[PDB]
């Protein structure tokens, strides 16, 4: 409450950092005030990581096996070198998908070199050709082999774009050499990004002489939406049935053939700004595809996002969104009329990765919920810039925040919800505050489009409002 | 579209018409997936004879492994110590993931802090990085101690913990007498167990070495207990339990139930319990030291009997009957307590229930799988249950526990049938239950997408998961349970069971089928 | 007893050779060595075993499974006059990592006991380019206690002295590793010896015995041996026998303090012209 | 015909082709059954809402009930005394079949004796049965006491328990010191808990009626503890140590713990600790008297307030949360010990455990049956956890019970939905699961049926059976398990949630149709 007690509150907090973390960490926090015009001044970002101060953040390969590659259904993703980033990363993302895996999907499955010390002593090439021989005769219906690289591999030099060229060659089959190897970068931002060029030198342009696609003028691609929860499902069925053609889903639910065939396409609507819109820009200045950014998180944003698509259309796409619109407007509103008075006036704390810190906000106001505090863990100067056009006045803003410092921002403000990571989650329900997952939706969702938003109220208004809460102190205590 | 009185999640969600239409829509014009006799054919491949042979001829891919990398276990161990922060050299994105790991395990908070070594640490070594995380972690969570691990990043170009550490102390970053000690434990050796032990002999030696010339055997009348890497609190509360019932003396070292367990009352403690640095200093004066799950604590073994001049038992993991009764027998010959009547009658409920569950449970076959003290154990268990553990897999387990578990199949007459894998994945167990198939599967949550590809062969070749071992994420408070002990026999021996009852009951549900076999009494 | 010594300095400045030599002067005298081969090239034993040691730690650990597998016996083979020698494995050039080959090589030695006593010397003949902390690792906390540095009277030869004790510091004052003395491998400079003596005195420390260059060394070398084992009567013998003395002999053990490059030039221009 | 390699029993044996070839030529010659489609119709027909309003219009038939006979309760107590030989005056299959049914549920030895009342008794009366009884009975099996209930024919010819006894007595058939109290136990009059609360009315006047002079509250400075019909032996332990780390003196009258899990030792103990006679004279002195399961109790209460001149307090069943704070307040406020620290962290853990597992149990609709004060604590616990239960069944409730089950209701968000049914079978469940389907069922073995009948209607129609309550044939070993306090509650969520999973599991293992939900991580 109020701007000059939350300027005391971050000063505080910082109270306790040494010298040199104290300064870095007091460009990372800010109060919200829509008079500011470059985030620059206003708060700073994608910078590196105070030592031991237990930050959320991962690491490019994170971002790029977990995030961007991963989700790809009919491909097989190795994780190359020790045997721990796999097994930890193995199906804790939620990106659904439609297949039989181990036949010719393979999201959930966990292929790694497992790199022993003589792997890193004598070098593991050999050993990549042969796990790529082995790839082909266990899992010959794969459409794609992409090598995620560990930190040893970046360490040691070893040479994956050349085992990757010999073997496609060898095999007709792309291998796709990502060098994500968790020291680079600060997060997982890097590791979009070293994706984003993996698929744009080793996927993007394969059909580039190809024509043999039947292209209608309504064709566009969802690029930046892994399918969280079937959250991209929830949208697709949106977008076509306003009359669009959806050709691609990046990453999630998504297939080689789909990246293949983006460049196809007319539009690229990008939900994800901040993972894949290194590749939208990539598409818009050499094939000339525009990208919009949309939003499919509750009622309004859904609406606002279907009439701004459908305004790059003809008259019928225009058509058929206002009678979607029209459509589902009874839906969504008994939704409203059933959760709202049960969430309103309700202060909402947030801390996410990269995108949804801002992009959930207006959802939550559908159900008047007020959101006081948001902050990413990865996000860039222009996720910011784009943050405070929705943030209320005087709220909090974090980057990159400790565990010290978010479970005092939380104890000072007590919000009524927190919605972060799995890392948060007990912290704050042993706390006594209500937490909703925001990355995997808690196991539920999807939560993008109308049947999504009738879930996230459902899953709010669950959490919110659940009995337990009531029952923290024993009553022989005061 | 939603019904706002019902409301579907996901499942059923996407079964809906129109969901159902754009998938096939999907796939039909974009996917341009294998033609769904292709994909019929390929997975009846993969279910086959040659296929397994080709899988067991592999010499370089790992495929779902069971088993994770040495800073896992390292962290676990360091958890158990008193206010101690777990502090990983290295990269940041592995903290991440340990925490994440044991946060979807436990569902409790984990604390772990990274030095978050980049890039330009990478090249550079990560002295500074050292430096300012011991102190930053010091100043802003207030351990007692920090317990350090390593990343491989941090392994490979070998950076000197001792040396960053102390030059940390010597430039005043933190006090020159504050707890820090070390342990290399680099991913691409071993697994998460021998992190543990690495972690574990680390923060002896750092308490113990350079003091052992005040310490006398006995002096203090108590029995070091270490209980490796363990995800069930029950196991350590049930140790507890019986050695404080014997009357015995006990010094359990990392212990970290409290930590893991602590209450939702409107507060949030980072630290509670756990071995404290008192324990650890006068540990070389114990009777002697009893390794719970030795396999995995070599080090710790070479330690203790090198330097502290215990001499540590030859113990197996305290599972089932038979070693239940060998480590109450071995704790009593060496605290001289006898063993109580309270644990004789423990014993005998335990033996009561073999009888009672014995037609049910005798010549059932099981494929199972985990670290090797653990699968060692259940292995014992089984046998003395009349089972047959026909596939036994250790991903982590080495060539002399191979020949130990042989030579414990070679004793009884129902390990006839079984073989013991090491150094094999998921992979090739999902072939073993497809070729030659057990009644069951024990282990971790992975299985579970075992049990779906048996049951896309068929119901009739469906092999059930039964979830004991670590990580546990898709069932909740699994955590809580016990595998070691009589009650932990029991336990075990109850979920075994009724997992066999609830079968036979779900395979004769069909009314005028097979409901003629749906007995009221089982 | 028990001296442990790591040998550093520029490349090819002739660690091994000298190393090699010395310890066969030192074994003459009685005295028990190992020499410890910190170079994935595994040529710092071959003038001892009048071969070169085809088995290493790395390549007997990746045969036999892993390290842990692996036997003394199997490694550590004896040599001229008692010279025990083992040598650390490593890849074939620009493949792998040989420093973390080196890291494994030194803790097998020490987990399987290698430094066992009646062992006077042991000396690690490390690579002139420490690239990584894993070069580093006989120089960790109680693996070496005394650094011989070889130069010589060229710049560059000098520079990567100064370069080495810049990164010896760290170690020094991490735990008890100290700089006994500069060896100088003669290479027919101008004021050769005025340059290794100045740069000694400017980094806190001595020039130990300037050694000579004579072809000796590369006929014997070339004969798969030592000096001693070929020509014990010759000069660089004796030579090498009085380096042998001088390094018993020796008490200066110092933390380095390196000159910056300003301070190199500086001397470089001093005792580096006419 | 068999292999002997693999014998099949006669599941799947029956399944075989010549079996299947054999029963189809039996039916289709000499069975004369309905037709398939007539089958199939009538069952669907009794899946439906009219035949659940002719099925609630029943006033003279009881399909399935849900309750058992007075004497069954009656021997339970009994035997939760010391050396206490169950005696049941009338027939002696009355006796052989309560022994059964005792055995099926505990899996453990079940001591009780008939005087084997037949016709020429039932016209004359049992006094020479009771006498020869009694010293048989004494002399053969030497207990401490007999304790003695009757069967429902000795009860409709009026046999005088008292007169037949002090008759035995006087005529030195038995020593005249010999304890023998006695209860009738009308078969058709209430239900098993009224045998249970009858039979302890009678032992407590037995040893306490006359010599009540010297009797002063307080004097002991314990607290009496009644259990009532109790057949979890981990709610008696449960009981006990709660109690026992509160630093409260504490009297379980009827504890029968002991004589129900003895342990598998080479002997047979037909006795096994229990309420001792000492206890039950001592226990006017108490300072209180709390009854555990008060609806069930209800002549204990009057007899313990009127004659002990206890002012019983007004406690529900210590089930889930809310009542056990309750329970363990009073428990405060009588003996003046205050709730330890250990008791606190387990409600904190408790807390936890709700916290972690609320998304997953919010919303779920239950249909719940058993005895009154344990349906009424899962109730209770139910709301507490978010759940919704729907379908309220107690046979042997009344309207009262009904009253304050309804009462409990209206004061939760989650009772919108709930009915309470009274004096109702398991055939009115059945209808009830069928036309109002539940996600789950809560309730005892016979339950499954039910189970099996909605899977006829199909897979999404199967209401799954949770096993909880009494009595529990089909599964080994839950007879083991808690209910009561935390402990309880922990326990019990733990089973509901992850039966809500392993039936998500289930309902998501289709690959390719429904896997795209089947996570690991849950
Ligand atoms: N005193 C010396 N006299 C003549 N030649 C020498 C002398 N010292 C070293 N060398 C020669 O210089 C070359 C350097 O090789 P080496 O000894 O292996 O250097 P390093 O071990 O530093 O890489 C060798 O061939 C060696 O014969
Ligand atoms: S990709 Fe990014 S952390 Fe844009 S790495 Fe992360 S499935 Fe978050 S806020 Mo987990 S930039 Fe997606 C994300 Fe957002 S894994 Fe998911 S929820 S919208
Ligand atoms: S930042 Fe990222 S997750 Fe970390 S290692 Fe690096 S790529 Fe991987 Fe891997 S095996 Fe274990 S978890 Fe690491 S210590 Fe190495
Ligand atoms: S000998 Fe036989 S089983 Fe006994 S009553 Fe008589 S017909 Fe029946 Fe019935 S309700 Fe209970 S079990 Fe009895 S006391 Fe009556
Ligand atoms: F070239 Al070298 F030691 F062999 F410097
Ligand atoms: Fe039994
Ligand atoms: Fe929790
Ligand atoms: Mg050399």
């Amino acid at each position: 409450m109020s701007r000059e007690e939350v300027e005391s509150l971050i000063q505080e907090v910082l109270e306790v950092y040494p010298e040199k973390a104290r300064k870095d960490r007091n460009k990372h926090l800010a109060v919200n005030d829509p008079a500011v015009t470059q985030s620059k001044k206003c708060i700073i970002s994608n910078k590196k990581s105070q030592p031991g101060l237990m930050t959320i953040r991962g690491c490019a390969y994170a971002g790029s096996k977990g995030v961007v590659w991963g989700p790809i259904k009919d491909m097989i993703h190795i994780s190359h070198g020790p045997v721990g980033c796999g097994q930890y990363s193995r199906a804790g993302r939620r990106n659904y998908y439609i297949g039989t895996t181990g036949v010719n999907a393979f999201v959930t499955m966990n292929f790694t070199s497992d790199f022993q010390e003589k792997d890193i002593v004598f070098g593991g090439d050999k050993k990549l050709a042969k796990l790529i021989d082995e790839v082909e005769t266990l899992f010959p219906l794969n459409k794609g082999i992409s090598v995620q690289s560990e930190c040893p591999i970046g360490l040691i030099g070893d040479d994956i774009e050349s085992v990757s060229k010999v073997k496609g060659a060898e095999l007709s089959k792309t291998i796709v050499p990502v060098r994500c190897e968790g020291f680079r970068g600060v997060s997982q931002s890097l590791g979009h990004h070293i994706a984003n060029d993996a698929v744009r030198d080793w996927v993007l342009g394969k059909r580039d002489e190809d024509t043999t696609f039947a292209s209608t003028p309504y064709d566009v691609a969802i690029i930046g939406d892994y399918n969280i929860g079937g959250d991209a499902w929830s949208s697709r069925i949106l977008l076509e049935e306003m009359g669009l053609r959806c050709v691609a889903q990046w990453s999630g639910d998504g297939s080689i053939s789909e990246i293949e065939l983006t460049p196809k396409v007319k539009l690229n609507l990008v939900h994800c700004y901040r993972s894949m819109n290194y590749i939208s820009r990539h598409m818009e200045e050499k094939y000339g595809i525009p990208w919009m950014e949309y939003n499919f998180f509750g009622p309004t944003k859904t609406i606002e996002s279907l009439r701004a698509i459908a305004a790059k259309f003809d008259e019928s796409i225009q058509k058929k969104c206002e009678e979607v619109i029209a459509k589902y407007k009874p839906e969504w509103e008994a939704v409203v009329a059933k959760y709202r008075p049960r969430l309103e006036g309700k202060r909402v704390m947030l801390y996410i990765g990269g995108l949804r810190p801002r992009h959930v906000i207006g959802a939550y106001e559908d159900l008047g919920m007020e959101v006081v505090g948001t902050g990413y863990e990865f996000a860039h100067n222009d996720d910011y810039d784009r943050t405070m056009k929705e943030m209320g006045d005087s709220t909090l803003l974090y980057d990159d925040v400790t565990g010290y410092e978010f479970e005092e921002f939380v104890k000072r403000i007590k919000p009524d919800l927190i919605g972060s990571g799995i890392k948060e989650k007990f912290i704050f329900q042993k706390m006594g505050i209500p937490f909703r997952e925001m990355h995997s939706w808690d196991y539920s969702g999807p939560y993008h489009g109308f049947d999504g938003f009738a879930i996230f109220a459902r899953d709010m208004d669950m959490t919110l409002n659940n009995p337990c809460w009531k029952k923290l102190q024993a009553p022989w205590e005061a | 579209s939603q019904q706002v009185d019902k409301i579907k999640a996901s499942y059923p969600l996407f079964l809906d018409q129109d969901y159902k239409d754009m998938l096939a829509k999907k796939r039909d014009g974009f996917e341009e997936k294998y033609p769904q006799d292709k994909i019929d054919e390929v997975f009846q491949w993969t279910t086959t004879k040659e296929y397994q042979e080709l899988n067991f001829q592999r010499e370089a891919l790992t495929v779902n492994p069971a088993k994770a990398c040495q800073p896992l276990g390292a962290v676990l161990c360091a958890l158990g110590f008193e206010k101690t922060m777990p502090y990983v050299h290295g990269s940041q994105g592995c903290v991440a993931y340990f925490r994440s790991y044991f946060n979807r395990h436990f569902r409790e908070p984990v604390s772990c802090v990274s030095d978050s070594m980049t890039e330009d640490a990478a090249v550079f070594g990560g002295q500074q990085n050292m430096k300012d995380g011991l102190q930053n972690c010091k100043a802003t969570y207030k351990p007692d101690m920090i317990a350090v691990s390593t990343t491989c990043m941090a392994e490979v170009i070998g950076d000197d913990l001792n040396a960053f550490i102390n030059n940390s102390k010597k430039e005043g970053f933190i006090p020159d007498e504050f707890p820090v000690p070390f342990a290399h434990t680099p991913s691409f050796v071993g697994s998460h167990v021998t992190g543990w032990d690495n972690m574990f002999e680390g923060i002896a030696r750092y308490f113990t070495l350079k003091s052992m010339d005040d310490k006398v055997v006995g002096s203090n009348k108590k029995i070091n207990i270490v209980p490796g890497f363990e995800t069930y609190l029950g196991n350590f509360r049930v140790i507890k339990r019986m050695l404080s019932e014997m009357g015995v003396g006990y010094s359990l070292l990392s212990d970290p139930e409290e930590v893991l367990d602590t209450p939702a009352d409107g507060q949030f403690r980072m630290y509670a319990g756990g071995t404290t640095q008192e324990e650890m200093k006068d540990a070389p004066n114990a009777l002697n030291t009893v390794l719970l799950q030795p396999w995995h604590l070599e080090k710790t073994k070479k330690f203790v009997e090198g330097t502290w001049k215990h001499e540590v038992p030859k113990l197996n993991i305290p599972m089932g009957l038979d070693w239940t009764d060998e480590f109450l027998m071995k704790v009593s010959e060496i605290s001289g307590q006898p063993i109580p009547a309270s644990l004789t009658k423990e014993r005998g409920r335990l033996v009561d229930m073999m009888t009672d569950s014995h037609t049910w449970l005798h010549g059932k076959r099981f494929a199972l799988w985990g670290d090797p003290d653990f699968v060692m154990g259940l292995v014992k268990f089984l046998l003395e249950l009349g089972c047959e553990p026909v596939h036994i897999l250790c991903h982590n387990g080495n060539k002399r526990w191979k020949k130990a578990v042989d030579a414990i199949l070679a004793a009884s007459p129902y390990g006839k049938n079984a073989t013991v894998y090491i150094g094999k994945d998921l992979w090739h167990l999902r072939s073993l239950v497809f070729t030659d198939k057990p009644d069951f599967m024990i282990g971790n949550s992975y299985g579970k997408f075992i049990q779906r590809d048996t049951l896309h062969k068929g119901k009739e070749f469906e092999v059930p998961l039964i979830r004991i071992g670590f990580p546990i994420f898709d069932r909740h408070h699994l955590h809580r349970s016990t595998t070691l002990g009589y009650e932990g026999a029991m336990q075990i021996l109850t979920t075994l069971v009724n997992s066999i009852l609830e079968r036979l009951d779900e395979e004769t549900r069909g009314m005028q089928a097979t409901d003629y076999n749906h007995d009221l009494v089982r | 007893a028990m001296r442990q010594c790591a040998i550093y300095g520029k490349g090819g400045i002739g660690k091994s050779t000298t190393t090699q030599n010395l310890v066969a002067a030192l074994a003459e005298m009685g005295k028990k060595v190992m020499i410890v081969g910190c170079d994935p090239k595994a040529d710092s034993t071959r003038l001892i075993l009048h071969s070169k040691a085809q088995n290493t730690i790395m390549e007997m650990a990746a045969e036999a499974g892993t390290v842990e597998d692996l036997e003394l016996e199997d490694v550590l083979k004896a040599g001229y006059g008692g010279v025990k020698c083992v040598e650390s494995g490593g890849p074939e050039p620009g493949v792998g990592c040989a420093g973390r080959g080196v890291i494994t090589a030194i803790n097998f030695l020490e987990e399987e006991g290698a430094y066992e006593d009646d062992l006077d010397f042991v000396f690690y003949d490390v690579l002139g380019d420490v690239v990584c902390g894993g070069f580093a690792m006989p120089i960790r906390e109680n693996k070496a206690q005394e650094i011989y540095i070889v130069c010589s009277g060229e710049m560059m030869a000098m520079y990567a002295a100064n370069n080495i004790s810049k990164g010896i510091v760290k170690y020094a004052n991490s735990g008890s590793v100290r700089l006994g003395g500069l060896i100088c491998n003669s290479r027919n400079t101008d004021r050769e010896d005025e340059l290794i003596i100045a740069l000694a005195n400017k980094l806190g420390t001595q020039m130990i015995h300037f050694v000579p260059r004579d072809n000796v060394v590369q006929r014997a070398e070339i004969r798969r041996m030592t000096v001693i084992e070929y020509d014990p009567k010759a000069k660089q013998a004796d030579e090498y026998r009085a380096l042998a003395r001088k390094v018993v002999d020796n008490k200066l053990l110092v933390i380095p303090n390196p000159i910056t490059m300003d301070e190199l030039e500086e001397l470089l221009m001093e005792f580096g012209i006419m």
